[PDB]
């Protein structure tokens, strides 16, 4: 009965935003979900694969958990064929992923006065992305052209700042989503649940 | 590879970093509003510098832009918005000599003290003047004064206004506008909407078609006024001619409220007064805004998240920290909105309070929308939205339904009579002097009148339009209008005139949704949502596609019109016109109170 670290996913002091995708491997667990169901009122527990109660009679073979901070409005827009800033730049979801979503709010702990300035996202880039992609891309983005140095006359920095206050109200209060996914697929099953 | 997606991603970036500096400044504007100490000041003036820094930059950025490669009309108005470089157009030594006496005016004005033939007594603008006017019914304490502030202020800021002319002049020429009254203008300019284009001029058609659909109305009103005045009055004023300059009941005409006292028509009747019924029940500020919410709930509007109550001053903070709360609420965004306005156990704070929750309705409203359409379609819907929640909560209807008024009561003739005069010297009062400052500074920008009898040329019309003498004759040495606020630090004036037919439109509108019968003026937006959805079709919409399209999603016509006007004060114009079947309609221009 040796438990898994969703605790300590679910626990830490600096969930890598978007731009850094932060993976975290589950293998050779016990996925005891009722952590999953008592931990915070939650805002956003939409599942599409998996039935989010008829879950624990399942044993799955890896389970990877990404961590990491966005807006409200792009906790809605994370889901199976999205548009925007998000859901085409920094992280796309694959039309057939099956797992569950996972985003709780988190102000008085990411939130600070003065403010935060760490959590980087990104918002262009040449072409679409890949399901599942990490692209820390510090490439000073370019178009008009004239591709250049950068930063500088249509030249852009790819990343960008979440200016995190702690009286930001709902819409845009840091949340902290982190999306569970599953596969079934015919293989040594090595978490199973109780 | 196209200007457009250039455009675009400039266009993403001025969101992102416009919304972090804005949010610093706006949240240090707050800290203003509330702790007024000394270091706050300086932290948010470098805050400030650093706005006006950013935009500097990212204007001068945005000019490579070309306009005629752009097709998406959310990006061309981004874009056009961006492009409006304003005092930068100019050389360094104008915009420096153009900032330095708009601080000049702004010392002067602040700080324009009249000393009485007894230096004694030190007197200012505020609350001095509004004092004596709004208290004192004396004619020569009035004169005095008024002329004494008159005759100091112009002395210094008129040929600081002179120079305020030739360089506005000069920076709209710049920036491809014939005179500073076109980029005043260019605010309601709509280009590539079919069907929904419109000039410069075409308001200016609209403004005089208004003048001829409303004039006998004015005209009328003014003879009661005069009526009234001389019975209180009799040797001072002539029954025919215009009323003179110092008896309008505010500092400059601008507002009739004060008359009520002496042009109450019947003043026996108690008028609607629930402060009483205040203290019955010991409401306050979180039961006053909690009321407001249950208001706007019956609309359908969403409610106030928690940050709003959290972190929002709503009651005087005591003694130690001094406070300035002119009813107020600005943009910070992302949800976080907040109010400061000091909460009195009174209904002009009742009033007010339901005219910031629609202020702060609407600003949430566009939320989702980019920066630079994060406004209201144009600057006259913000205030009228507010407004109309004012007006629709002073209906006697309102306090009977939640219990603010004892329900064994029926609307009482007279009472209701006071009322409709109430609303209607509130504003009527506003219209023509507004109009008509705003008519002179589009003429002093055109030029059409030289320097030498600007003064003879606006009271002579002041005489022929508003019914308005000079109980001083003046030359062409005064400035007498510059001494108003907005005119001192360069704000327009049709927003009031906007605001005042938008807001009548925008409410026949809705009670015509609301399927409400009878009196007009006793209609109310309470458990009406499909009314609700219908305002917020066009509170959604901001800056996005032309004002003009947003109205007709609540009126359905492309254009203001004076209908709501006519028909809000109809049962109020058959009582008065009624009453005039025993007095002179319309005034004489010859006639001033030093002409014996
Ligand atoms: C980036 C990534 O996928 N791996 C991250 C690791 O670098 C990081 O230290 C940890 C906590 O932040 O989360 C995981
Ligand atoms: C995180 O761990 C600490 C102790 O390490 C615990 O006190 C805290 O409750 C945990 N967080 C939550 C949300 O329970
Ligand atoms: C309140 O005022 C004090 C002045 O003593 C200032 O130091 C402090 O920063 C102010 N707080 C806020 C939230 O503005
Ligand atoms: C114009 O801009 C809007 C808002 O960003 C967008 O939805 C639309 O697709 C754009 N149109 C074109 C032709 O790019
Ligand atoms: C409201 O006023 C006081 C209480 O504040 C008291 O007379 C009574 O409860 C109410 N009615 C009147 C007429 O005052
Ligand atoms: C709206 O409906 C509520 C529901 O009881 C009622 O209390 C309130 O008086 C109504 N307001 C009106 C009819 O203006
Ligand atoms: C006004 O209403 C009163 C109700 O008290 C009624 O007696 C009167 O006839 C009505 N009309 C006038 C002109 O007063
Ligand atoms: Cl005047
Ligand atoms: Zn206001």
């Amino acid at each position: 009965t040796n438990l898994c670290p969703f605790h300590e996913v679910f626990n830490a002091t600096r969930f890598a935003s978007v731009y850094a995708w932060n993976r975290t491997r589950i293998s050779n667990c016990v996925a005891d979900y009722s952590v999953l169901y008592n931990f915070a009122p939650f805002f956003a527990f939409k599942c599409y694969g998996v039935s989010p109660t008829k879950l624990n009679d399942l044993c799955f073979t890896n389970v990877y958990a990404d961590s990491f901070v966005i807006k409200g409005n792009e906790v809605s827009q994370i889901a199976p064929g999205q548009t925007g800033n998000i859901a085409d730049y920094n992280y796309k979801l694959p039309d057939d992923f099956t797992g569950c979503v996972i985003a709780w709010n988190s102000n008085k702990l990411d939130s600070k006065h003065s403010g935060n300035y760490d959590y980087w996202y990104r918002l262009f880039r040449k072409s679409k992305l890949k399901p599942f992609e990490r692209d820390i891309s510090t490439e000073i983005y370019q178009a008009g052209n004239k591709p250049c140095k950068g930063k500088g006359p249509n030249c852009y920095f790819p990343l960008q700042s979440y200016g995190f206050r702690p009286t930001y109200g709902v819409g845009h209060q840091p949340y902290r989503v982190v999306v569970l996914s599953f596969e079934l697929l015919h293989a040594p099953a090595t978490v199973c649940g109780p | 590879s196209t200007t457009e997606e250039q455009a675009k991603t400039f266009l993403e970036k001025f969101n992102h970093e416009a919304e972090d500096l804005s949010y610093q400044s706006s949240l240090a504007s707050w800290n203003y509003n509330t702790n007024i100490t000394d270091e706050n000041v300086q932290k948010m003036n470098e805050a400030r510098a650093k706005w006006s820094a950013f935009y500097e930059e990212q204007s001068r950025m945005a000019k490579t832009y070309s306009l005629e490669e752009i097709q998406n009309l959310t990006l061309k108005r981004q874009l056009k918005a961006l492009q409006h470089s304003g005092t930068s157009a100019l050389s360094a030594e104008k915009s420096k000599r153009l900032n330095t006496i708009l601080n000049k005016m702004s010392t002067i004005y602040s700080t324009g003290k009249v000393l009485d033939p007894n230096t004694q007594e030190c007197l200012a603008l505020e609350p001095g003047l509004d004092d004596i006017m709004e208290n004192s019914r004396d004619y020569n304490r009035r004169l005095w004064a008024w002329e004494g502030w008159r005759a100091e202020v112009g002395k210094q800021l008129r040929p600081l206004y002179e120079e305020y002319v030739v360089l506005e002049n000069e920076m709209a020429r710049a920036n491809n506008y014939e005179d500073y009254g076109d980029y005043w203008r260019g605010d309601y300019e709509v280009t590539g909407a079919g069907d929904y284009d419109y000039s410069r001029d075409q308001l200016m058609k609209d403004v005089e078609r208004t003048f001829a659909e409303i004039k006998p109305l004015y005209e009328q009103l003014h003879a009661y006024v005069r009526a009234k005045l001389m019975h209180t009055y009799p040797s001072y004023i002539s029954p025919t001619g215009c009323l003179p300059a110092h008896l309008l009941g505010d500092m400059w005409g601008r507002f009739w409220t004060n008359l009520y006292s002496l042009t109450v028509p019947f003043e026996h009747k108690p008028s609607i007064d629930v402060t009483e019924k205040m203290e019955n029940q010991s409401w306050d500020a979180e039961r006053i805004f909690k009321e407001a919410e249950k208001f706007f709930v019956s609309i359908s509007l969403p409610y106030m998240t928690q940050g709003f109550w959290d972190n929002s001053m709503l009651t005087e903070p005591g003694d130690g920290r001094k406070v300035v709360c002119h009813p107020t609420a600005w943009d910070l965004g992302k949800g976080d909105f907040r109010i400061k306005m000091c909460t009195k156990v009174t209904m002009d704070d009742f009033l007010t309070a339901h005219h910031e929750m629609g202020h702060i309705q609407y600003d949430m409203a566009y939320a989702a929308q980019p920066y630079l359409l994060r406004n209201g379609a144009n600057e006259g819907f913000h205030e009228a939205v507010g407004e109309i929640m004012s007006l629709s909560a002073a209906t006697p209807h309102y306090l009977k339904a939640l219990g603010l008024l004892a329900p064994d009561f029926h609307e009482d003739n007279e009472t209701e009579i006071n009322f409709l005069l109430k609303q209607a010297l509130t504003i009527v009062g506003t219209l023509p002097f507004t109009y008509m400052l705003e008519k002179w500074r589009w003429m002093v920008f055109k030029g059409e009148i030289p320097k030498q009898q600007w003064m003879e040329k606006w009271w002579e019309m002041k005489r022929e339009i508003v019914g308005v003498v000079e109980p001083l004759p003046h030359d062409e040495t005064y400035c007498d209008p510059a001494c108003l606020f907005h005119v001192a630090e360069d704000y327009s004036f049709i927003r009031y005139y906007t605001r005042t037919i938008y807001q009548f439109q925008f409410h026949e509108a809705l009670c015509k949704t609301a399927k409400h019968e009878g009196a007009l003026f006793k209609c109310d937006i309470s458990n009406s949502t499909e009314a609700g959805q219908r305002l917020l079709q066009m509170l959604r919409l901001g800056k996005s596609e032309p004002w003009t399209l947003a109205l007709e999603n609540i009126v359905g016509i492309k254009t203001m019109d004076v209908k709501p006007l006519l028909n809000y004060f109809e049962p109020l114009f058959t009582w008065l016109k009624e009453q005039n079947r025993n007095s002179f309609v319309g005034w004489s221009t010859e006639w001033t109170p030093y002409s014996d």
